[PDB]
């Protein structure tokens, strides 16, 4: 979730977004040092009074030319490609929750087992109590055990919405008549704030995420609880 | 006077350290004291003192290699007109937030962003570096 | 006395190439100093941050303050 | 190519016998646009050939063109000056700070 | 008199000329949606209610932008003024359905502007993805208005690429080669090539979205066999490509530009310019899948997607190079369009760069739809091409109206349009890094402070584009002429005056081989 | 045969400063304030 | 050959150079080209 | 001869930019833009319940 | 580009009325319109 005058990323939870930062790290400083060249090239060589407009030999530098940003960009990519293949290994999850995104609402489904299913709205602006955040606090938040691997099944009943939690590193579409998977887990309990970033209506701004990881026993009773 | 409609055939007299030497002579007529000093001209150079050169010189070319590359001071008045305008821009935006823009939302005041700071601070958000990261957990104040 | 020959062929080229080993240096520092000012340092922090965590003390004491609706 | 043969072509064009304006002026707005501050041999020739079709100003603007093609360093146009200083007594051609056009 | 010289016109210089005008009203009432979406954005708040309206907004703001201001100046205008004259033809091969390519986009535009006006709004985003954009959310004829918006802007362009190829292609003189023409006719032959290749895509598919809308068709339709990716497939499969020609001849504007004014001959490495934009035409038509990243693809498909950017970032990469390359030993004349070109390739930089940070779909997963997209896309777009559009514009205005503008109203206009467009975009990388979604019209307290920063930008680039419209009317209200233009050996369109009169190369031009 | 010359290849009058000015400013701020009263208009509605 | 007064000459004055350079051509005697110096003479006569 | 913007350019500078930084302080200070600024160090933490 | 005199040439005052005239008629309608939201919102 996000503080004012921030800058970069919000801070890692999964492991994922923690490589997510530091490729984004590796690529932003990648990203400096070649505009680095280009603005300091660009300011050399127009404060010259010496000059050469005559015919020049068309071609001999493409070769450095041609094989500097082609290695670059295979120093770019070979993490790129690392972390892509490190999303999709072999998960063996623990829970599975199933998301909903109905007509600018959240429903969630925990139904491995004693089945239920609960669903997310907004608190509005004039009702909230004191101490919470506008525009990022629901009716009921969604409860997770924290540490383990947790498959989430996204999908939507109507139109397109996308589930997404920034500080957790998951942003899934939520596509009618299909049903995606993204796996969750954690490092920390305590609450996690996203919200929809698929356009989805007049209240596409109104359905936000709330994800609360607790401990497993913590869980176990508000599954008993909740029911 | 007004030339007829081929200004663009011939040539013209460019004038630019590109190119030292123009094709054009810059007075193409010339007075009879003129063409006395290109008649003077076909002897030696050595009975030719100092205001036939620079007269000559201002015959045939217009500005000299110095004049042309002057330090001429429009970027002050450039900047200057910049700052004009964003400062105009930033009184249309004063009469913007005056009359257009209605009420801010109730929870910027500072009891609301206390306890909202207090909810930051007590669900530990984001503490690894970013905000719940500058504050002490023991002295109860912020990292000094 | 006298003056001697200075170098009058190509100056632009020697300029580009002093100015040009200059740009890789001055590139690579801005690079570094980057990843020494921001990178570096946050992949230490988060190594203090996790190398001594307990979660079970940091979950009672964000639970002590009613944060969580499922711990009361 | 190297030195030696462009020093000679240039002194030789230069000193083309039935020279008139535009190849004179084609010449030295060749060589201008070159990589190159001219060795002043080219100058001489240059200058000689201004003289062989009686014209002035022209010579006064390849000086000039000396001077500025330089640049910001000063070693080179003092050195092309005390070097063509019996051409330039020999035509009566005056160089451009003792005619006044360096003072802007 | 006046309707057979302008609405019955047939020769390429009018064409050109309604074009500009056009595409400047267009321009600016784009401005105006832009100046209404950063008034949303500025204080927190719903200063016009519902997300709804601001939907419309967006999505006008895009279409208004994209189809009405860059498209119809940059190509239209720009190669019916400068392509007969660059390679020395009379006219264009077939001037009729240039001038019917015009007539249909005001139609195209009161079509779009209808599709605002009927009480659904089209409030879906620039795609237009069902189900949002089928008869359940938006039922009404909004959605219908815009597909045919749509329908005859991609008629329109057609027939110009058409047009453009032909009279490229064949109305050279018969001793010239492909590789003797300037670099602007090659940017608007590989435009051509690309808009006439691309465009029946998404005019398939729009017209199997309007079948899914009114004929009871179930092509997107997951309740009836259908799926929406099938859609996103075709929309983007013409949607790089339509980016890419939005950004081809400005790259042939801005290297006429930085070759005139740095005095050089030609620009270096001809051949490398040739070569990189029939690389990039032939490169963007499998890239597209970098805009679906998060629908769920397989991993190898995005592996290879991934891959597919970085080699379509390396022959631009050649061409920024080549450039900075063309700049060197050059007498710079400091004009106006030299700093509309300058910033050009800086910002543009800047914004192919934050494309390959996006480019990765491991980072894409969590930079989808923020605001650091919105950053990119408005780095290429709002500076490249708004700057291409300016440095054309500064550069040949004395050929098409015959007076010169005066260059320190023009510095000082590319003074204050360069701080608003950087205080206005520098922010919204912050707000995407952060995590601001996009097409939101409130945000949370925290994604406050840049959001009020970049408002107060747009309202500097207002000021730019005021003093612009002060630009050309202080030239008609100074008629100072030309007498002579540098370099116009090289150049051919200068060699006529200015303006050059309606009949040119009835003499043709003299070019042999042997 | 129609007009040949500098200020004669637009589709409108330059020979006076002032009423160009208008026609500038009418036809742009047209262009400016079109979407609007467009705005104006779907607040209107509901 | 020519209808009229002058004719714009397009000279490629070395082979596989890309920029031809374009100059006016008047009547009277032979102009040359402005970087090559060949001779271009105008014989406006034809039809 | 003198030119326009030989001493007229120094009038411009220094209008330009001391009236653009009175105006943008006074917008950016005294018409009450809540600018939502850092917290850290600077508001003490009230009990909530 | 080379540029002739002036056929006829502005002065400062011309100038600074086409500038107000400018601002005053790209402002008057937006600045309208804007000036009153909650109206169109039945206030
Ligand atoms: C009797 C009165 C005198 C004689 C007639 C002239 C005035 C009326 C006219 O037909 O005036 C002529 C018309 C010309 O317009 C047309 O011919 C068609 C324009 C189509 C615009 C469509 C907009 C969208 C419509 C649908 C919604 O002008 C306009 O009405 C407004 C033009 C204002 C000035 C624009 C300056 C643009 C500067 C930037 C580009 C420079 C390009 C240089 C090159
Ligand atoms: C002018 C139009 C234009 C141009 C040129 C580009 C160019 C590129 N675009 Fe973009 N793009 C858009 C217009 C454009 N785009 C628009 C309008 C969208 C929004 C669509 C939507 O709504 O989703 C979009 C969206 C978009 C996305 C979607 C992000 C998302 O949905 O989350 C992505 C993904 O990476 C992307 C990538 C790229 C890349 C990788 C390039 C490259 O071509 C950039 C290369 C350019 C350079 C200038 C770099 C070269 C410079 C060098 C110095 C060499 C570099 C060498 C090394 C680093 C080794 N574009
Ligand atoms: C050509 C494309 C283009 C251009 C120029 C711009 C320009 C601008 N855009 Fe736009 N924008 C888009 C294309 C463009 N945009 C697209 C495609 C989207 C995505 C929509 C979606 O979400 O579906 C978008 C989205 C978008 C949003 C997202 C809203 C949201 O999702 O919440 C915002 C808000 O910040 C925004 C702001 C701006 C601003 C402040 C400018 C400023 O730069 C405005 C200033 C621009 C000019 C002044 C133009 C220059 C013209 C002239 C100078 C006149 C020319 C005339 C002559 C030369 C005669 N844009
Ligand atoms: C871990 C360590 C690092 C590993 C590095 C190597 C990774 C290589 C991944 C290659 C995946 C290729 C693949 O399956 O592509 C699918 C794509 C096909 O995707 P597609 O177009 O069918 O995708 C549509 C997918 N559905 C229908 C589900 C919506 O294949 C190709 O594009 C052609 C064959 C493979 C070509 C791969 C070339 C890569 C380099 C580009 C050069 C040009
Ligand atoms: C112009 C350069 C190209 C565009 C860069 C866009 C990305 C960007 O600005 O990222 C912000 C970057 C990283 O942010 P970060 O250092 O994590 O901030 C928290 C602690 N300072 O922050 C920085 O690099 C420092 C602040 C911006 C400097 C410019
Ligand atoms: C933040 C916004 C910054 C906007 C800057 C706008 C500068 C406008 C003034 C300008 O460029 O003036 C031109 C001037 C050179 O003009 P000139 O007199 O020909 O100089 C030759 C040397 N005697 O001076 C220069 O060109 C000097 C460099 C200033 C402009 C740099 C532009 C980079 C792109
Ligand atoms: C050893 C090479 C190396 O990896 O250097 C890292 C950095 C930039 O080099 P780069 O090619 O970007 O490598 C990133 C690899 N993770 O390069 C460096 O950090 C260079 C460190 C030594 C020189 C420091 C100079 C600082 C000047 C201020
Ligand atoms: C839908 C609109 C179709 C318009 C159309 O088919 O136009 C045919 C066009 C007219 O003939 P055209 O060549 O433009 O005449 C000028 C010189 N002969 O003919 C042509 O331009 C030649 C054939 C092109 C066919 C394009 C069809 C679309
Ligand atoms: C108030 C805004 C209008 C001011 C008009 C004005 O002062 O005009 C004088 C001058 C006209 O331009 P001038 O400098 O004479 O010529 C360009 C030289 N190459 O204007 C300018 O150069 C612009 C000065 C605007 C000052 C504000
Ligand atoms: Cu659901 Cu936006
Ligand atoms: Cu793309
Ligand atoms: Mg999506
Ligand atoms: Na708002
Ligand atoms: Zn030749």
């Amino acid at each position: 979730m996000a503080y004012p005058f921030q800058l970069g990323l919000q801070d890692a939870t999964s492991p994922i977004m923690e490589e997510l930062m530091n490729f984004h790290d590796h690529t932003l400083m990648i990203v400096f040092l070649i505009s680095s060249l280009v603005l300091y090239i660009i300011s050399l060589m127009l404060t010259t009074k010496l000059t050469h407009t005559s015919t020049m030999d068309a071609q001999e530098v493409e070769t450095i030319w041609t094989i500097l940003p082609a290695v670059i960009l295979i120093m770019i990519a070979l993490p790129s490609l690392r972390i892509l293949y490190m999303m999709d290994e072999i998960n063996n999850p623990v829970l599975t929750v199933k998301t909903m995104g109905h007509q600018w609402y959240w429903s969630y489904e925990y139904t491995d087992y004693e089945d239920l299913c609960f669903d997310s709205y907004m608190i509005p602006t004039n009702d909230l109590k004191p101490g919470e955040l506008r525009l990022l606090e629901v009716d009921n938040r969604v409860v997770l055990p924290m540490e383990l691997p947790i498959r989430m099944l996204i999908s939507s009943e109507d139109v397109l919405h996308s589930w997404a939690v920034p500080s957790l590193g998951l942003k899934t579409d939520a596509i009618p008549g299909r049903l995606n998977q993204a796996t969750v887990t954690s490092n920390r309990p305590g609450l996690f704030y996203g919200q929809c970033s698929e356009i989805c209506g007049s209240n596409h701004s109104f359905m936000p995420i709330v994800l609360e990881m607790v401990p497993l026993k913590y869980f176990e009773n508000w599954s008993a609880s909740m029911i | 006077s007004v030339v007829k409609s081929e200004d663009y055939a011939f040539p013209t007299y460019a004038d630019r350290r590109d190119y030292p030497l123009p094709d054009v002579a810059h007075v193409t007529m010339l007075s009879a004291s003129q063409k006395a000093l290109k008649e003077k001209e076909k002897a030696d150079w050595s009975s030719l003192s100092r205001d036939e050169k620079v007269q000559l010189y201002r015959i045939q070319f217009n500005e000299s290699f110095a004049e042309m590359n002057r330090g001429t001071n429009e970027w002050k008045t450039v900047v200057g007109m910049a700052m004009f305008f964003i400062g105009f821009t930033a009184l249309v935006l004063i009469w913007e937030k005056s009359y257009v823009y209605g009420p801010i939302p109730h929870t910027f005041d500072r009891d609301w962003v206390a306890m909202q700071t207090k909810r930051m601070l007590d669900m530990k958000a984001n503490p690894i570096q970013g905000f719940s990261a500058k504050w002490d957990y023991d002295k109860n104040e912020w990292k000094k | 006395a006298l003056l001697p020959k200075p170098q009058m062929r190509g100056l632009l080229a020697k300029r580009l190439r002093v100015h040009i080993a200059g740009a890789f240096i001055v590139a690579l520092g801005v690079a570094a100093a980057y990843k020494f000012g921001v990178a570096e340092p946050r992949k230490k922090a988060y190594a203090e941050f996790y190398r001594n965590y307990d979660s079970m003390k940091d979950f009672e004491e964000m639970r002590k303050a009613g944060i969580f609706q499922s711990a009361k | 190519e190297t030195d030696e043969e462009f020093d000679a072509r240039w002194v030789t064009y230069f000193n083309k016998p039935d020279i008139d304006a535009w190849e004179l002026r084609k010449g030295m707005n060749t060589l201008v646009g070159y990589d190159l501050v001219p060795e002043p041999k080219i100058i001489d020739a240059a200058l000689r050939a201004c003289r062989r079709l009686n014209d002035f100003a022209s010579a006064v603007r390849i000086l000039e063109v000396v001077k500025d093609k330089a640049g910001p360093h000063k070693e080179i146009y003092p050195y092309v000056i005390q070097e063509l200083r019996p051409t330039l007594n020999e035509l009566g051609i005056s160089t451009p700070e003792e005619l006044g056009l360096d003072k802007v | 008199m006046f309707i057979n010289r302008w609405l019955f016109s047939t020769n390429h210089k009018d064409i050109g000329t309604l074009y500009l005008l056009f595409g400047a009203w267009a321009g600016m009432v784009g401005t105006a949606l832009s100046i209404l979406i950063r008034a949303e954005l500025g204080q927190p708040g719903a200063l016009l209610g519902d997300d709804q309206i601001y939907n419309v907004i967006v999505t006008a703001h895009a279409f208004v932008m994209i189809f009405f201001m860059v498209m119809p100046m940059m190509i239209g205008g720009f190669g019916n003024w400068l392509v007969p004259l660059m390679i020395g033809a009379p006219d264009m091969a077939f001037p009729r359905m240039n001038n019917m390519s015009f007539w249909l986009l005001p139609p195209s535009f009161l079509l779009l502007l209808a599709s605002s006006m009927v009480e659904a709004g089209a409030g879906t985003g620039w795609t237009v993805y069902p189900p949002l954009a089928g008869n359940l959310a938006h039922a009404g004829a909004s959605v219908d208005l815009t597909i045919f918006s749509l329908h005859l802007a991609g008629v329109s362009s057609i027939l110009g690429a058409i047009n453009f190829i032909t009279t490229i292609i064949n109305m050279k003189p018969p001793a010239m080669t492909q590789y003797q023409t300037p670099l602007f006719v090659w940017s608007v032959l590989i435009t051509a090539v690309l808009l006439l290749l691309s465009l029946p895509v998404l005019a398939a598919g729009i017209t199997m979205l309007l079948t899914d809308r009114n004929l009871n068709t179930t092509f997107f339709d997951p309740a009836g066999g259908g799926d929406p990716i099938l859609y996103q497939h075709l929309f983007w499969f013409f949607g790089h490509p339509e980016v890419y020609i939005l950004i081809l001849p400005g790259f042939g504007i801005i290297s006429h530009v930085v070759t005139y004014y740095s005095g050089k001959k030609e620009p270096f490495g001809y051949m490398g310019m040739v070569w990189a934009m029939m690389s990039i035409g032939f490169l963007g038509f499998i890239v597209w899948a970098h805009h679906m990243f998060t629908v769920g693809l397989d991993v190898d498909t995005r592996a290879y997607f991934t891959s597919a950017t970085m080699i379509i970032a390396i022959p631009t990469g050649v061409k920024v190079f080549s450039w900075l390359a063309t700049l060197h030993g050059g007498n710079i004349k400091w004009s106006p369009a030299m700093l509309w070109a300058l910033g050009f390739i800086f910002l543009f930089t800047v914004g192919g760069l934050t494309g390959i940070v996006l480019s990765n779909s491991s980072l894409d997963i969590v930079l989808h739809d923020t605001y650091y997209v919105v950053a990119h896309f408005h780095y290429v777009l709002s500076m490249g091409a708004v700057f291409a559009i300016m440095a054309g514009f500064v550069h040949w205005f004395p050929l098409f109206s015959g007076f010169t503008l005066d260059d320190t109203w023009a510095k000082a206009h590319f003074a204050i349009m360069f701080v608003g467009v950087n205080m206005t975009f520098f922010p919204q990388h912050f707000l995407g890094l952060s995590g601001m979604p996009r097409r939101y019209s409130d945000y949370p307290d925290a994604y406050t402070t840049w959001n009020t920063v970049s408002s107060m930008g747009s309202f500097i680039s207002l000021t730019a584009v005021l003093i612009m419209i002060f630009m050309i009317w202080e030239a008609f209200a100074s008629k100072r002429e030309v007498m002579s233009v540098s370099y116009a050996s090289t150049n051919l369109e200068w060699l006529h005056g200015c303006p050059p009169p309606y009949h040119t190369f009835e003499e043709p031009t003299y070019v042999k081989v042997k | 045969h129609y007009e040949e010359g500098p200020g004669k290849n637009l589709p409108f009058s330059v020979e006076n400063k002032w009423r160009l000015l208008a026609m500038m400013t009418v036809y742009f701020g047209s262009g400016f304030a079109a979407p609007f009263f467009i705005v104006r208009h779907q607040l209107l509605k509901k | 050959p020519s209808i009229s007064n002058k004719r714009i000459v397009g000279c490629i004055c070395e082979e596989d150079n890309c920029t031809v350079i374009w100059f006016w051509l008047h009547k009277g005697e032979s102009q040359r080209c402005p970087n090559c110096g060949t001779h271009y003479k105008l014989v406006p006569h034809q039809m | 001869a003198p030119s326009f913007h030989d001493k007229y350019g120094n009038a411009i500078l220094a209008g330009g930019a001391i009236f653009c930084v009175s105006t943008w302080t006074y917008t950016a200070t005294q018409i009450g833009i809540e600018w939502n600024m850092s917290p850290v160090g600077r508001v003490t933490p009230k009990e909530w319940r | 580009v080379s540029a002739k005199p002036a056929k006829t040439p502005t002065s400062a005052v011309e100038q600074a009325v086409g500038i107000s005239a400018i601002v005053v008629g790209f402002m008057v309608p937006a600045g309208w319109v804007l000036a009153h939201l909650e109206s169109y919102k039945k206030s």
